[PDB]
RNA sequence: ACGAGACUCUGGCAUGCUAACUAGUUACGCGACCCCGGUCGGCGUAACUUCUUAGAGGGACAAGUGGCGUUCAGCCACCCGAGAUUGAGCAAUAACAGGUCUGUGAUGCCCUUAGAUGUCCGGGGCUGCACGCGCGCUACACUGACUGGCUCAGCGUGUGCCUACCCUACGCCGGCAGGCGCGGGUAACCCGUUGAACCCCAUUCGUGAUGGGGAUCGGGGAUUGCAAUUAUUC
């Protein structure tokens, strides 16, 4: 009976989520605890079976994109391992919490969808489901990591990591925070 | 005791190459300075002494599975061939390089000529392989 | 006395892993190599899941020899991690009281379902008119 | 969806009308009855027929039936 | 609005060497990429400087890999 | 038989003679 | 007396019927008989265009021909094998008598 | 249990017209058309032209 | 061993070309025509020179040694097949031909083809593909 | 020399060496399993060879 | 009554059944090596089907539970379960001026038929370029390239009728492309335990149209074939 489930060396215990909206849609705490960000699968057979997937495995899935990198899973596993090493070095505490706080702070709470016919860009402000909030958060963080780790000397390990610290508090110099603010202001525009 | 299968092969091939360099009994040919190891390679090997590492890899591959000749080992040390505009394809290595390595290990007292078209290990070669496996295991532990 | 041996298979896609559990000292190896050194090294803890999940006192009374063929790498790793658990459960059912089987099986299913059951997922046939089983060639108009 | 065909429903209705004291609510038992007392060219058709027979028993044990 | 074409040094200078030798152990994150960014240094030279500082016993290794290497400040305790 | 064609060739040839 | 008899056919039912007939004949003979060795089935695949033209949708059809092979070992001379195999043979099956 | 005859070609004219003569029961799909209906296609060489026959 | 030395060569005036000194000693000599990424390793393999050094810090003795190896290779133990110009049409002299040497050799081969009036020379004079490929729907960079 | 010039062209290989078993046509030949037929007539006589269509 | 469904093939499982020295496993003995045990596709033989091969059967039916609905047909969620919507095959009446006379000794009419619009041989062309379009391959990089090492599969095809031309292990020479004797296979028997690639590990490279990209072009060397120029291919 192991009292703690390390991700190699990182504890999955004693993490707290400040948002009660994403308490059951973020899977880190004592039931969804593995030792790798690499699940067996069968998480996309029904509608809501992807909510039981661990969030490190969801970011591991959403990291690979753009044709060249499709199908590479072990490589993404070691990239997010080195990324969590950088989060632990730059802050000093559990990197699972910074992953939790970045997802809450980068999920768009409002959105604008198309309405009516073509000819004019008329939109209606709507609400966002909490599953779409974490989906947009993971997709925006992975897109910002991909845009930062392109045509630069900076490696993917730092360019996955230091945006999470910027998205932990919203320092107005990250990709996901800027696009979430843009989405919120354009949803407030057509209100 | 300890065998070759109980220790990682990555440090093992380097240690066996270093020991086989230290023995100095391999009768290495003269055109190894300017040669390509396969038809699909682009440059010369970056290592200064590729022959000792190739001979060590040949010896340990013969230990894991014997009875393999020259043409059987060309399938092992070969890979993807980039033809440029073409879609890529698999291609073999250099037959004469592996043949010279096999003649080197036959002239040195490690590899004998096995029956039914193969080359097996002399038990002195097994002694050397198990002894250096023990030394690498003791250095790691 | 008489030998107490079981032979239990395990597959993911086509890589079968047959484990041979018998009475002896506690040491685990596959293909002559221990579980600590199987390439790729990324799936090392995934290979080590039953031992650290279950306890070293459970594997103390048995040693395991596994012969494999087929598949790739990740399918082989999943085949080992299924086959070790299924062979251990079958050994405890065969020669130990059933309460140990219940106490090992409930936590084994509680961690992940695929430790004891296989994955019913194979590749389907590619059809004409496209480069894959579902995708089709590009259509040109005008 | 799972909607039974006219053949399966008609065979089940006529096998209820002809035979009633040799069946029951257990699916495997009256599956074996339907295998024995009739000629069915498949296993899947036999299972579908026996399933509609069991549903007809669950209908009949409540009240009257109009068919 | 400017390319800012990079001309990174291939060997050190008189002020760069002792400047980094007094400065980069005080950093919390030291990787060859980031020290190449803040010292305008080629990619190989930053690597060679970090195993030189590792051999000098002033920089502690935490992880070794072919893709990314991470180097740490020594503990003050 | 010295030429000894294969099992598949036997069935293909038998179908040829039947046709 | 190590003889090996091959038995190949297009059909499965008549192949198994003549195999069971020879097996029950050998069992009524009171002779040590081996079981049937079910060889792996070889499949002949031909894919071709259905149309004789080059006009139409690019549609293909699939042709198959399964091959089933069985083996029987026996411990009798050739005349007993002849007198047990020359009677009531299926038209789809074929035999090959060897000695080793 | 059932049969049908189809004759196609130039039947007393210039345009090709087909005559279909159906009665009884006749299935068309699945496997049982392999061993319940027997198909035979023949060509007839008339003075005017050709003629095709399908009987099943 | 890692700090800069004095008398550092920045721009190399060797064989009337420019060679940048910040690159590797194997791969900075590739700016000379006639030597590429494959001939450059062997010329530095026959000479007792380290390959892990930048090209700007070398001295005239090793520079002249590499120049002599790449200038007269056949008597200096270089195989004949590794040279680019084998069995010359004039005399058959095996040589690794220089930059302006290849320029002069190329223009005199074109002049030989033009004066012999062959199909290859006619297609080179017209400005077309000479290796026998389809050019109906490709090669649009001719003129307009 | 007409008797040695009428067949002076070798026919050991190439497309003209092959000939269809049924219609003597050089186009669309199958050489798999020694069939040597065109595709259309193989489709026409596919049934009595033993080739069935069930995939 | 047809069509759909019903039906056929394949995938997912059965530690139960029938049988495998052309597939193997486990035991026992003899071998080689390390330090009392471990490794070996090294050799041989006492049972057996765990893996594999392919036959007969079994299994899944909206079968059970809780809700919804003329308590109608049926729907949803869930426990136990290898599966609680696998993929293909076949595919109705009626027609389209749909494509094929260049698939046919399948074909009506029309034309030609010796100076042949038939046949055969030698050479050329179908490849020719101001330009436009469609299906595709390669890349624009450092989630990458180069050099070594590590380790993992399945559909398959194979000595041919007039058909000469098959798949290759082993030993030798040579940078490689490549060259004769040397042995196996009419095939789970031999190529072959198909040491496949992408991955994984360790150096080298560092934002520069660079070690990205390999188009264009010069010279040389090989096999196929009677013959390669308007490079067949390497």
């Amino acid at each position: 009976t192991p009292d703690i489930k390390l991700f190699g060396k990182w504890s999955t215990d004693d993490v707290q989520i400040n948002d009660i909206s994403l308490q059951d849609y973020i899977a880190v705490k004592e039931k969804y605890a593995k030792y790798l960000p690499h699940s067996a699968g069968r998480y996309a057979a029904k509608r809501f079976r992807k909510a039981q997937c661990p969030i490190v495995e969801r970011l591991t899935n959403s990291m690979m994109m753009h044709g060249r990198n499709n199908g590479k899973k072990l490589m993404t596993v070691r990239i997010v391992k080195h990324a969590f090493e950088i989060i632990h070095l730059l802050t000093g505490e559990n990197p699972l919490q910074v992953l939790v706080n970045a997802i809450i702070n980068s999920g768009p709470r409002e959105d604008s969808t198309r309405i009516g016919r073509a000819g004019t860009v008329r939109r209606q402000a709507v609400d966002v489901s909490p599953l779409r909030r974490v989906n947009q958060a993971i997709w925006l963080l992975c897109t910002g990591a991909r845009e930062a780790a392109f045509r630069n000397i900076k490696t993917i390990a730092e360019c996955l990591a230091d945006e999470l610290i910027n998205a932990a508090k919203g320092s107005s110099n990250s990709y996901a925070i800027k696009k979430k603010d843009e989405l919120e202001r354009v949803a407030k525009s057509n209100r | 005791g300890v065998t070759v299968k109980d220790v990682n092969q990555q440090e093992f091939v380097r240690a066996l190459a270093a020991f086989l360099k230290k023995s100095g009994k391999l009768k290495v040919p003269e055109w190894v300075d300017t040669v390509k190891l396969a038809k699909h390679k682009e440059l010369a090997p970056y290592d200064e002494n590729w022959f000792y590492t190739r001979a060590a890899s040949t010896a340990r591959h013969l230990y894991l599975r014997g009875g393999a000749g020259v043409g059987s080992m060309t399938k092992i040390y070969g890979g993807r061939q980039r033809n440029g505009v073409m879609p890529s394809h698999f291609s073999r290595g250099s037959k004469s390089v592996a043949r010279r390595v096999l003649q080197a290990l036959e002239g040195l007292k490690m590899v004998e000529k096995d029956q039914d078209w193969g080359r097996k290990l002399t038990p002195q070669g097994q002694r050397d392989l198990d002894r250096i496996a023990g030394q690498v295991a003791a250095a790691k532990k | 006395g008489p030998l107490q041996s079981v032979q239990v298979f395990g597959r993911k896609k086509t890589a079968t892993a047959v484990a041979h559990c018998k009475r002896g000292n506690g040491l685990i190896k596959v293909n002559g190599r221990p579980l600590e050194m199987i390439e790729p090294r990324t799936l090392q803890y995934k290979l080590l899941e039953p031992v650290l999940l279950l306890g070293k006192e459970r594997f103390a009374g048995v040693d395991i020899r596994v012969r494999v063929k087929g598949g790739g790498h990740v399918a082989q790793i999943y085949a080992i991690r299924q086959s070790i658990s299924k062979a251990l459960v079958a050994y405890y059912q065969k020669y130990v009281d059933e309460a140990s089987k219940k106490e090992i099986k409930d936590i084994l299913i509680q961690y992940d379902r695929t430790l004891l059951v296989a994955d019913p997922r194979r590749c389907e046939s590619k059809k004409f008119g496209g480069p894959g089983a579902r995708a089709r060639y590009q259509k040109s108009y005008r | 969806g799972r909607v039974r065909t006219k053949t399966v429903k008609k065979a089940a209705r006529v096998i209820i009308e002809k035979y009633y004291t040799r069946l029951g609510n257990d699916f495997h038992t009256n599956k074996r009855v339907c295998e024995e007392i009739a000629i069915i060219p498949s296993k899947k058709l036999r299972n579908k027929i026996a399933g509609y027979v069991t549903h007809l028993m669950k209908r009949i044990q409540r009240g009257p039936v109009r068919g | 609005k400017v390319r800012d074409k990079l001309n990174n040094l291939v060997l050190f200078d008189k002020a760069t060497y002792d400047k980094l030798c007094k400065e980069v152990p005080n950093y919390k994150l030291i990787t060859p990429a980031v020290v190449s960014e803040r010292l305008k240094i080629r990619g190989s030279l930053a690597r060679a400087a970090l195993q030189e500082l590792l051999s000098k016993g002033l920089i502690k290794l935490v992880s070794k890999h072919r893709a990314q290497v991470i180097y740490t400040r020594n503990t003050k305790g | 038989m010295a030429v000894q064609i294969s099992k598949k060739r036997k069935f293909v040839a038998d179908g040829i003679f039947k046709a | 007396h190590r003889i090996r008899i091959t038995l190949t056919s297009r059909n499965v039912k008549s192949l198994e019927k003549v195999c069971a007939d020879l097996i029950r004949g050998a069992k009524e003979k009171n002779l040590k008989v081996k079981g049937p060795v079910r060889m792996p089935t070889k499949t002949l695949r031909i894919t071709t265009r259905k149309t004789p033209c080059g006009e139409g949708s690019k549609t293909w059809d699939r042709f198959q021909m399964r091959i089933h092979k069985r083996l029987i070992d026996l411990h009798s001379p050739s005349e007993i094998v002849k007198q047990i195999t020359s009677i009531s043979i299926e038209p789809g099956v074929e035999v090959e008598v060897t000695i080793a | 249990k059932g049969c049908e005859v189809v004759v196609s070609g130039k039947l007393r004219g210039q345009r090709a017209k087909s005559m279909k003569f159906v009665d009884g029961l006749m299935i068309h799909s699945g496997d049982p058309v392999n061993y319940y209906v027997d198909t035979a296609v023949r060509h007839v060489l008339l003075r005017q032209g050709v003629l095709g026959i399908k009987v099943k | 061993s890692l700090v800069i030395p004095e008398k550092f060569q920045h721009i190399l005036r060797v064989l009337n070309t420019n060679i940048d000194g910040r690159r590797k000693i194997a791969f900075a000599i590739t700016a000379i025509k006639g030597v590429g990424r494959r001939y450059a390793h062997v010329v530095l393999r026959k000479a007792d020179i380290d390959l892990t050094k930048r090209a700007g810090e070398l001295t005239e003795d090793e520079v002249e040694r590499v120049i002599t190896i790449m200038q007269n290779p056949r008597q200096y133990k270089i195989p004949d097949w590794f040279l680019n110009r084998q069995k010359d049409v004039k005399d058959g002299k095996y040589s690794q031909v220089l930059a302006n040497g290849l320029d002069n050799k190329l223009r005199e081969d074109l002049e030989r083809l033009k004066k012999i009036r062959a199909h290859r020379g006619l297609r080179h004079f017209w400005g077309l593909r000479v290796r026998g490929q389809h050019t109906k729907t490709t090669g649009r960079r001719g003129r307009t | 020399g007409h008797q040695q010039l009428y067949w002076s062209h070798p026919r050991k290989f190439g497309q003209g060496s092959r000939s269809c078993r049924v219609c003597s046509n050089r186009h669309g030949l199958i050489r798999k399993y020694g069939l040597n037929m065109c595709r259309q007539c193989f489709r026409q006589y596919a049934k009595d060879i033993g080739f069935i269509k069930l995939d």
